[PDB]
């Protein structure tokens, strides 16, 4: 029931549609890349959009091709591209392959500041697919028969300089997604829709923290049981909190549905602000 | 003078008194130190005629510690209490088994 | 921009090879190769050396019980044919 | 006899209980991070809180997270996690894994500093356990059996120098430690509880040195013993002080409890400040 | 025959003996750090002190704390600590591990200077041993066995360029050494004790050159022996001076004691001061 921003949906629609469409005289970028701040919800929006459209999605982890002890990215991206192409025929629906954190989540500090051998391989593989999308080749069992072209989505914080050729060529399209007031109200409104908050209340939350990530507001819901747990500990007592809960056959702890008010959310908001401030 | 009692034997290290869990740990440590691949085999009957034993899962190509091997022996032992179980060590360069010894016998 | 030079500490731990020098006890073969359009020269040569020897692109549990470099044919030289395309 | 701050106690108790409790819908972070200033009572207070509740602790050293073997420290963490996971199923009580001084193990000091592949792996491992705590397996195994969830306690000096994805709302609950006036009075009061000081006197001691770490009071406490030992060394003699203290078949030298007066302690406190000031200059 | 300052002797005697004694309800710091200006007698007076009390020393160089293997300088400190712990058990005497010149081992100077992981891990390891003296382990060998506590002595020029949490009152006792007039007179007097100078003469020597380290006065004696040595080289000859000091089966050359006077000592001291000034007032 989560809200999707109209702009985000439009950018996905046009890219997927145009690639699948067969209009002569027209050139289309195969790869689309989205860069934004962390916890903006780029991954979350992509997954939602595909469900509404009903189009099949193949997901490849950023850490799956960044790790030295994983395999071969060059052999992997090719294999995933072929498999996605098979879905269109069998499934009879549009199929898209997307990558998350191409230059991130590896564990390395640089985050694309310094290139790696593995970084070079992805660039090489992607460039080959973008030039010749219709024909993609594995090491063995070369097939003469062409494959249906498949659109690619990529999300990150920023794009490396190695990709600059593709963008100048116009083979890659870069979309910068930043939330607005209207977008915030939608997303915040969707999260707390089940709780039941007035329109005026939702506006106040966004106004309290004008410059905040989308992830923060979602994280606020989690710290509602804290008061109950803290109070519960006292009745049981510190001496034997562990034993009863960890490995004892008794009735499981029961918590009444937390009351939802704006005051509680502001108090919780301040605490997370303070902690983030001190850490950075 | 003493007459030797009739007793059935089980290849290597069967004449020594029954191996303790510490002793088996030291023998497996030898296999990993040399750089051989450890593997677990099990069989219903112990016969000199038969030379193939059914392999337990697959050879352990990525084993860092001897504890990982012993944990695989305990899994087979709990599953098959009445089967013979042995530990083998494959060498890739020589293309031959280097060490093979029995770790479990059928209980009662 | 700020560039630096460094010293470092180290933790520590497949068919086309032009660096290899042929032995006196080797069987050598010359092929006149014609690939399909959209196939590289070095890729086509690596495919011939693999398929005429052992093949084996994917490693199985049986393959790890033996040496891989010992029994393997390799391409060491590529020469173009004059006045001909691909 | 030692005082634990209620703030510090309630923060630990909730995080550890919440991990063992199952509440539908709520996403609970696995790791709790305690960070602040040096010698403010981060490691010491954790020990006290694990004694009162009576829970089992698995410790990992800070500088243990780098080896002359690739992969080796990353394998270390998974192994210690699974050992703690088994303990819950056997003993039948709470168990916790604490990595102390994680700032000097994984933390990037500065841009200049060059790192190996091991530091990459340790960040990569901790992200996995924080995502799939129930599904932890060793690299290259044929087990894949669901194991028990184990909460992690992490202590450091500066989290500003620590891999960015690790410090996330869903992944790690951070916590900043800084004792207040009341907190200081309680703790310092706990140190000098056997000495016998009035409430007013204890207030004055904190007021005299307000911008001080907790260890600073313990330093002067231990220091009110120097004169006695110095007198003992002279009487015995410098030539035979080793045999009289190491391989002696006699009775250990007793030391009468020194005078613990506010005026004498302020004098001693000024002396320690003077030592720090000399370094600072 | 050398004079050790009573301030320096007391500080060392107390810290070491305190660690071996187990006074109940007292938390003791494991590491003693001594810092001061160069050539003031930090290292030298330690070696005099350990010899007097007759206690065993294990030495770690400062420049030893870097190797091309990751976490290998960190492994060395643990190994050297355990070896010292065995000495107490077997020999039955006090033992001390001493790391001299730690400033150049695990300290960062500017911002430009690129370092390595080892610096980070050396500081990590020293904090651990200070935390848990009884529990020191080696990688690959985990055995539950307690070992005896060993005190550590650290010498440095500047501690400012060192990881902060490692220098705190609980973890390390700090000591600043800067000798006074009475300390100077005592030490310098101890050097020239055999020579035979009056009290007033020794006062004057310190007064003439007040802003000077201890090493200055020990360096002064070397220059008085120049004349005798130069004359010896000439008499033998430059051609065969080598085969008369290294591998010679003859009685070593003997030198008489030079005229140790105030006037002569002053002149020599002025010449050394000029030599120091020359390096300081250098353009490029
Ligand atoms: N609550 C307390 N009761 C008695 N003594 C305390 C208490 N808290 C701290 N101390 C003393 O001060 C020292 C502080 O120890 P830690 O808890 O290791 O400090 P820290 O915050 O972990 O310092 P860093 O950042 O790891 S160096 C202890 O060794 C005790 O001597
Ligand atoms: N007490 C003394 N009695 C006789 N000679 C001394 C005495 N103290 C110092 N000296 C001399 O001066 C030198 C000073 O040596 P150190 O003890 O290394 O000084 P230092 O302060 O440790 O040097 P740094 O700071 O490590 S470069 C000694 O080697 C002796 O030659
Ligand atoms: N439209 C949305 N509705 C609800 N939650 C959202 C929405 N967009 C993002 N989120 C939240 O964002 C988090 C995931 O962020 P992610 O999609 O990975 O962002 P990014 O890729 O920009 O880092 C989740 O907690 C998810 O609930
Ligand atoms: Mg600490
Ligand atoms: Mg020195």
């Amino acid at each position: 029931s989560y809200y999707i921003a109209p702009r985000f949906l439009d950018k996905l629609a046009v890219h997927i549609t145009k690639n699948f469409l067969n209009i002569p005289g027209v050139r289309v970028p195969l790869i689309l890349g989205i860069h934004g701040r962390k916890g903006e919800g780029k991954t979350f929006q992509c997954e939602l959009a595909f469900e509404k459209m009903g189009i099949e999605v193949t997901l490849i982890s950023g850490g799956e091709l960044e790790s030295p002890d994983a395999g071969d990215p060059a052999r992997l991206i090719r294999l995933r591209y072929r498999e996605t192409a098979e879905l269109i025929k069998v499934r009879g629906k549009m199929c898209v392959l997307m990558i998350n954190d191409l230059d991130a989540g590896a564990g390395r500090f640089d985050e694309g500041t310094q290139y790696t051998v593995n970084t070079q391989l992805v660039n090489a593989t992607l460039m080959n697919i973008a030039d010749n999308p219709t024909d993609v080749q594995l090491p063995g069992s070369y097939d003469s028969n062409p494959i249906r072209r498949v659109p690619i989505i990529v999300t990150g914080n920023d794009f490396s300089t190695l990709y600059a050729p593709l963008i100048r060529d116009g083979r890659m399209e870069k979309f910068y997604w930043e939330p607005n007031r209207d977008d915030k109200v939608g997303i915040v409104g969707g999260i707390f829709a089940e709780d039941g908050l007035s329109q005026r209340e939702i506006e106040q939350l966004v106004d309290t923290f004008p410059k905040q990530s989308i992830d923060f507001f979602s994280a606020l819901r989690s710290r509602i049981y804290d008061i109950q747990i803290r109070d519960f500990i006292h009745k049981v007592g510190f001496e034997r909190i562990s034993l009863r809960v960890v490995n004892s056959l008794e009735a499981p702890p029961e918590f009444k549905k937390p009351d939802f008010s704006l005051a509680h959310l502001i108090e919780s908001g301040n605490l997370v602000l303070g902690e983030q401030q001190r850490v950075d | 003078m003493q007459t030797l009692p009739k007793e059935r034997r089980y290849e290597t290290l069967s004449y020594l008194p029954p191996l303790t869990d510490v002793q088996i740990e030291k023998q497996v440590q030898y296999i990993l130190s040399q750089g051989y691949i450890p593997a677990v085999e099990f069989n219903e009957v112990s016969e000199p005629t038969e030379l193939y034993w059914t392999l337990w899962k697959l050879p352990l190509f990525g084993a860092k510690t001897s504890r990982e091997v012993l944990a695989e022996v305990q899994s087979c032992r709990s599953q098959y209490p009445g089967h013979y179980i042995r530990v083998v060590g494959f060498d890739n360069i020589k293309q031959c088994q280097i060490l093979s010894f029995i770790v479990h016998k059928p209980s009662r | 921009s700020y560039a630096q030079t460094k010293t470092q500490t180290k933790s520590g731990y497949t068919y086309y090879t032009p660096d290899y020098t042929p032995k006196d006890t080797d069987i050598l073969a010359a092929f006149r190769v014609t690939p399909q359009p959209g196939v590289p020269f070095e890729e086509a040569a690596a495919a011939v050396a693999a398929e005429s020897s052992t093949g084996t692109w994917t490693t199985v549990w049986t393959d790890l019980l033996t040496d891989l470099d010992r029994y393997k044919g390799r391409c060491y030289d590529i020469e173009p044919v004059p006045g001909e395309d691909n």
